[PDB]
RNA sequence: UCAGGGUUCGAUUCCGGAGAGGGAGCCUGAGAAACGGCUACCACAUCCAAGGAAGGCAGCAGGCGCGCAAAUUACCCACUCCCGACCCGGGGAGGUAGUGACGAAAAAUAACAAUACAGGACUCUUUCGAGGCCCUGUAAUUGGAAUGAGUCCACUUUAAAUCCUUUAACGAGGAUCCAUUGGAGGGCAAGUCUGGUCGCAGCAGCCGCGGUAAUUCCAGCUCCAAUAGCGUAUAUUAAAGUU
């Protein structure tokens, strides 16, 4: 609706690779705008389009009209595609992990101690 | 009687008239229950020369 | 007074109130414990046994009245205790050799009322209070 | 991890006058339960048990003047006390009334629409009330001095600018599809 | 818990100790008298082709038994940290959800006018009487207004999700979108109302009620207390200057 993005906390971190702040956001409209929309805007603040934009948080506060959330705005990609958590690169996608998962890992390794010599005979046996 | 069954149970409840009238109405809660007390009881204004007369009576 | 006020003294007062306390009646039933191995209770506040057989006690003078009574053995200790039936015509809830759960009578292993012997009441005749059975917001369960 | 019950109960559970007191101060303020009163009244006996303790030492002893000092800025702060006063024995002189016209029902009613007390309540628990810029559902807020002229409606409300409520709404689609020509 | 002085409790998240069915012995290692290491006895209990072999949930779930008395054979290494040859692997530690009236915090169950009677300050009038103001309940309908409880697209939350906050559209007329738990002789706030029972049945912590006019029983009506809670049993402190 109305988008208000305002600047608060600017740090330039050097370390990672990256420029760090809060996302300060009001809109008395319908509070809470898409985290897809505000990459967008935020893209379109610094001129480093929304591939190296990051964000999240976006508790919104009672009786709405404000939302504050944290982002993040890399150099490159391939710097965001290194330091980046495993789970906010598969959040808008570009990365994944097959998880099968926690049962089929351990009754596997469980097996697995029965057997020496042959590590895929178990596996193969579904 | 003091005699008729007098050594066993049942003689005061299973020998009684049988009531079952009640009202519909709703009754206040929380907050307005406590605005009757205060209203019913203190300021309507209430005061009455030498008035002793209790919350009930059937005077 | 009538007793030492030295600067020195605090044996010979420290070692007095120790013994005299040991005359108080409260005390001498909580610290023997001999209260609790002579209860048919373990100290717990209910029980639950088995019925053995209705009774009917006569009350102390001067009241005259039948308090329609129980007689019930324990699990947990295996020994018989007489519990009263509260409310009326909750005898007839009551059906032999059944469970029951009792309970104290609210006054600490001293009789109440006119009542002599019964130190006991009854609250459960099969997973439903005799509050419920009377008033019908629960049914016995044939 | 850490809790308090923050009532007390009457040591004496019947008294004819102190009911009536206690009936009497719900009728003034438009309380709830005596839970809420309760409530008020330790807030009150602990500040008065802080208070006894710091009259008995000497002054210029750093204890009493840093303590008593920010003790007194609090008070002062909300305005349960005046600064032409602000000495540790005016705090004897505190009393249960003043405490509860800063609660926030009091000031919508004192400085704000309703017509009783009673109205004041479910305008402050149906979001038509803010403070400065922020709604509050809390008719038990204690209300600070400077606040007290801050006190709106809410931005977004039928009262003041805002949508139309459903009773409204309803009754304007009345005249066009509830009884226009069916 | 408590004025001052005390009394009672501490299995249980921090710190220290002891132990893995009961006992004893011991290997490896810097570190162990280790038990999700080993060897033997004693107590248990399983498989077997009866020749032999194998075992220790006071780890997480779960079951039996015991009792007055106590939850899901759920999801996951994202957080917090730990372990490894190691940025990369692993961790029922730990984090997340479910069951949950132990307990604690927040506070909904109707607010406002019209008519209707009702009161009293006030005014006029010699009283009579009238006017008129402040409020009150209380009936009849209503009238306008308001809101979440719920239903529910969407954003958001997060490892993924739930919940919450945020937002469409639906969502209140008192009959339903229904507050109960105890008590009303005295202690102790509240009825000598009516019917039934008539030392019977029952009530009663205590004192006592019931023998034909029951303020105490069984019900109805009415009223009082507390209020999303209230009653009952037991331990324990205050009350106890009755240690």
């Amino acid at each position: 609706d109305t988008v208000t993005i305002r600047t608060r906390k600017f740090m330039t971190n050097r370390l990672l690779q990256r420029k760090q702040m809060v996302i300060d956001v009001l809109h008395p409209g319908k509070a809470t705008v898409p985290k897809t929309e505000i990459q967008e805007k935020l893209a379109k603040m610094y001129k480093t389009t929304p591939d190296v934009i990051f964000v999240f948080g976006f508790r919104t506060h009672f009786g709405g009209g404000k939302t504050t959330g944290f982002g993040m705005i890399y150099d490159s990609l391939d710097y965001a595609k290194k330091n980046e958590p495993k789970h906010r690169l598969a959040r808008h996608g570009l990365y994944e992990k097959k998880k099968t998962s926690r049962k089929q890992r351990k009754e596997r390794k469980n097996r697995m101690k029965k057997v020496r010599g042959t590590a895929k005979a178990n596996v193969g046996a579904g | 009687k003091v005699h008729g069954s007098l050594a066993r149970v049942g003689k005061v409840r299973g020998q009684t008239l049988k009531v079952a009238k009640q009202e519909k109405k709703k009754k206040r809660t929380g907050r307005a229950k406590r605005r009757m007390q205060y209203n019913r009881r203190f300021v309507n204004v209430v005061p009455t020369f030498g008035k002793k007369k209790g919350p009930n009576a059937n005077s | 007074m009538g007793k030492c006020r030295g600067l020195r003294t605090a044996r010979k007062l420290r070692s007095h109130r120790r013994d005299q306390k040991w005359h108080d009646k409260q005390y001498k039933k909580a610290h023997l414990g001999t209260a609790l191995k002579a209860n048919p209770f373990g100290g717990a506040s209910h029980a639950k046994g088995i019925v053995l057989e209705k009774v009917g006690v006569e009350a102390k003078q001067p009241n005259s009245a039948i308090r329609k009574c129980v007689r019930v053995q324990l699990i947990k200790n295996g020994k018989k205790i007489t519990a009263f039936v509260p409310n009326d015509g909750c005898l007839n809830f009551i059906e032999e050799n059944d469970e029951v759960l009792v309970a104290g009578f609210g006054r600490k292993g001293h009789a109440v009322g006119d009542i002599p012997g019964v130190r006991f009441k009854v609250v459960k005749v099969a997973n439903v209070s005799l509050l419920a059975l009377y008033k019908g917001k629960k049914e016995r369960p044939r | 991890w850490v809790c308090r019950k923050t009532y007390v109960t009457p040591r004496r559970p019947f008294e004819k006058s102190r009911l009536d007191q206690e009936l009497k101060l719900i009728g003034e303020y438009g309380l709830r339960n005596k839970r809420e009163v309760w409530r008020v009244k330790f807030t009150l006996a602990k500040i008065r048990k802080a208070a006894r303790e710091l009259l008995t030492l000497d002054e210029k002893d750093p204890r009493r003047l840093f303590e008593g000092n920010a003790l007194l800025r609090r008070l002062v702060r909300i305005g349960v006390l005046d600064e032409g006063k602000m000495k540790l024995d005016y705090i004897l002189g505190l009393k249960i009334e003043d405490f509860l016209e800063r609660r926030l029902q009091t000031q919508v009613f004192k400085l704000g629409l309703a017509k009783s007390i009673h109205h004041a309540r479910v305008l402050i628990r149906q979001r038509h009330i803010r403070v400065r810029k922020q709604v509050v559902n809390i008719p038990s807020f204690i209300v600070r001095l400077d606040s007290q002229k801050h006190i709106d409606f809410s931005l977004r409300s039928p009262y003041g600018g805002g949508r139309p409520g459903r009773v409204k709404r309803k009754n304007a689609k009345k005249g066009q599809g509830g009884a226009g020509a069916g």
